């Protein structure tokens, strides 16, 4: 089967997005694959962090993955333990605990 | 007086209004008195004076 | 979404507070949507419309 995931890039992350189609190869199987929806953005508009978050809701993707910023680490985090997504992030850690 | 409807906020492209333009400008335009003192505002939105 | 519900209703400006983990959710709509927004809350740092 094919299961749908959400992308959230900041613009001048270049490598990134290069390094994210090379796991994709990669970590490829042939029973189960993974589909990508990619956006890209400015990561410190928390508008538009919760304007790539719900368009990606109303998709219905399985998981998340993306980057936050200081001004929009607070966005996430309200949302992924209200609206119950997983969200995977190699930004700075959040202090405290967030489900 | 924008009677016209205002939609949601998940507009694609999210558009503004600009008589939103008028009303700040207003706002920061304002010298009253309170209780706790002369309220002068600045460019910003913070208070001086 | 109590922004979001009020900005579907149509509204000139917006009194309410914030806190340290929402002023950013804050300064970022205002800035798009273009509403005003008086509040009594701790002062943000930088030059916010």
């Amino acid at each position: 089967n094919s299961i749908q995931i959400g992308g959230l890039f900041p613009r001048g992350a270049d490598q990134e997005y290069s390094a994210f189609r090379v796991g994709m190869v990669q970590f490829s199987t042939s029973e189960f694959r993974l589909t990508p929806h990619i956006d890209n953005l400015e990561v410190a508009n928390s508008f538009a962090v919760t304007n790539a978050f719900c368009s990606q809701f109303s998709r219905g993707v399985y998981a998340i993955f993306g980057f936050y910023d200081k001004k929009s680490v607070n966005t996430i985090t309200s949302f992924c333990g209200t609206l119950h997504v997983s969200f995977i992030t190699p930004s700075f850690p959040t202090d405290g605990t967030h489900p | 007086s924008r009677r016209g409807n205002a939609g949601d906020c998940l507009a694609n492209p999210a558009v503004p209004w600009g008589q939103g333009v008028e009303i700040e400008r207003a706002l920061k335009q304002v010298q009253v008195e309170g209780l706790s003192g002369n309220i002068k505002f600045d460019q910003n939105g913070k208070r001086i004076n």
